[PDB]
């Protein structure tokens, strides 16, 4: 049994 | 601010994944989740709402979608 999948899809400091 | 819709993504062998989005996210982001997870390339893949292929640029609002809705996933033709 597969368990339940749920994915969540949501500069001057710079050195390089 | 928006809410989350929760879409299901279903594969060849029916397994799951479900993705959390908002209305105006591009769904370029859940395709690649999606294959990032499945170990393929993007490109190798083909992401269906209703039959219909879905853009890197579409959103859910586009396309009309909303909570519990479906994507299948189907091998790029």
């Amino acid at each position: 049994e597969a368990e339940e999948r749920v994915v969540v899809i949501s500069n001057s400091s710079s050195r390089y | 601010e928006g809410e989350y819709i929760k879409l299901k993504v279903i594969g060849q062998d029916s397994s799951e994944i479900h993705f959390k989005v908002k209305m105006t996210t591009h769904l370029k982001k859940l395709k690649e989740s999606y294959a990032q997870r499945q170990g393929v390339p993007m490109n190798s893949l083909r992401f269906l709402f209703e039959g219909q292929r879905i853009a890197d640029n579409h959103t859910p609002k586009e396309l009309g979608m909303e909570e519990e809705d479906v994507i299948e996933v189907y091998q790029e033709q």
